[PDB]
DNA sequence: AATCTTTCCCACAGT
DNA sequence: TTACTGTGGGAAAGA
């Protein structure tokens, strides 16, 4: 059972002990018909981050020298779809699943991915799910315009990939690596796509809201690094040809569309791939409304998502799997005085969890899996002389506390949320 | 809204 | 009507 | 010189 003090060593040393697992995937997948397989692309993948993973391995090592290599499997939550084995500085380990697919025998409109982790000795770490993924029959072809799920809104995340005659073997992905955009055969970037506005360059720019349409000027920005491509205009492609019809401005960019990115200064110059390098390619005109491009200039755009989980076995290493990790959506502060309750919303709340406003625990109850009403601790009892420096703001002067859920096991799940003592 | 981002210019073919 | 989705089918360019 | 396998695009039917 987590004692008031071991918490303090953790909150002060978050990144030393906290295990982080992140699952990146697209929001959509194309169904497979008959006996065929259309692989989820970009490949769903898992990043293990934090040094906590090294200390987890250390614990299991000591534990099993008295009684090795960690393996993981991923599936789509159906018992006729075989689970598949995942092959493997802040990043501990990485694996992608390149041959996942879903067949038309499965009738679900939505599914999720479930990855389970084990050590080679056989101790289950646990199972983690991705976000909702929508099954699509085929990339949409709507020219106009209800749904909106298949559109791409300004300020959301996208992957960009490139097939080569739908056959050599390869597919490559837009990815920034060491300050440069490249085209990776194994890793893919989640980029924020922005609708560029007006005021012509560069580092600091204005953006509008709205859905992205063909013909719009767009900015691609790396999640991780903050590195951006030059401002580009998005164009639909129809095999090897860029389309330029004015009417395309009425056409929404959509999941799994073939598309191209023309330089703004030069209509014939397109964002293009050469092996793993990102280059500017000059096209040849066919038409007032049509350009011939290389295969490397035809991209495929898809919205993506991420599921992140954080835990640390704060006391000992635990016998049970650390799954299912809870996740917290938001806070709701109703009523005033001391007797005022604060509620939490999210997923996989279990009966065996206690809310920790900081180093101190608090009175908690338990409604269900997606709700958790609890008392707030009297303002006095949250800081002292072991907590104070981490708890009082150095700007406002007001007290701001990190919220945690901790299992009786001893494992703490840092919520990512910190509460602001204002109410 | 305003966003900051170092621009990476791709080389030329 | 016109248009777009769903399902089926095949060509293409590799092993 | 055929068999097989993802992938994109076109055909037919459906909505
Ligand atoms: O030829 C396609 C095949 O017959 C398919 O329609 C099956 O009924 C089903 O999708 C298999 O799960
Ligand atoms: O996504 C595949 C699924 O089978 C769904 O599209 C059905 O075809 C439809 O939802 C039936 O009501």
């Amino acid at each position: 059972s987590l004692t008031s003090d071991r918490m303090i060593d953790f909150l002060s040393n978050k990144e030393k002990y906290e295990c982080v697992i992140s699952i990146f995937h697209a929001k959509v997948a194309q169904k497979s018909y008959g006996n065929e397989k259309r692989f989820f692309c970009p490949p769903p993948c898992i990043y293990l981050i934090g040094q906590g993973w090294k200390l987890k391995k250390d614990r299991v090592a000591q534990l099993y020298k008295t009684l090795t290599e960690l393996v993981a499997y991923i599936g789509i939550g159906s018992d006729t779809s075989e689970r598949q084995q995942l092959d493997f500085p802040n990043i501990y380990d990485y694996c992608a699943a390149k041959t996942l697919y879903i067949s038309d025998s499965d009738k679900r409109k939505y599914f999720d991915l479930n990855a389970q982790f084990f050590y080679g000795c056989g101790m289950e770490i646990g199972g983690f799910v991705s976000q909702r993924i929508k099954v699509i029959s085929k990339p949409s072809k709507k020219k106009q315009s209800d749904c909106k799920y298949l559109c791409i809104a300004s300020g959301t995340k996208v992957a960009l990939f490139n097939r080569l005659r739908s056959q050599t073997v390869s597919t490559r992905y837009l990815h920034v690596e060491g300050n440069a955009f490249h085209a990776s055969s194994t890793k893919w970037g989640a980029f924020t796509i922005h609708l560029f506005d007006d005021e012509q360059e560069t580092d600091n720019f204005a953006v509008r809201d709205g859905f992205v349409y063909y013909g719009s000027v767009v900015k691609l920005v790396d999640s991780v690094t903050g590195i951006a491509l030059p401002r580009l205009r998005i164009r639909k492609v129809d095999k090897q040809q860029v389309i330029l019809d004015a009417s395309c401005s009425e056409e929404p960019v959509s999941q799994l569309h073939k598309c191209a990115f023309q330089m703004i200064d030069n209509e014939l110059v397109y964002l293009c791939l050469s092996h793993d390098k990102i280059i500017q390619h000059q096209a040849t005109a066919i038409n007032e409304h049509r350009h011939q491009i290389n295969d490397g200039a035809a991209w495929t755009i898809i919205s993506t998502d991420k599921a992140e989980y954080r835990f640390f076995e704060a006391m000992g290493q635990v016998a049970n799997p650390i799954s299912p990790c809870p996740v917290v959506g938001s806070l709701e502060v109703d009523g005033h005085g001391e007797a005022s309750r604060v509620e939490l919303h999210g997923r996989d709340f279990k009966p065996n969890l206690k809310v920790w406003f900081g180093a101190t625990p608090v009175e908690t109850t338990f409604r269900s899996e997606e709700s958790l009403h609890c008392s707030i601790p009297p303002v006095s009892q949250v800081r002292n002389e072991q907590t104070h420096w981490m708890f009082t703001n150095r700007t406002t002067g007001d007290v701001e506390v990190p919220i945690s859920l901790v299992r009786d096991d001893g494992v703490v799940y840092s919520s990512g949320l910190t509460f602001s003592y204002k109410s | 809204r305003m966003i900051n981002a170092s621009v990476w210019m791709p080389p030329m073919e």
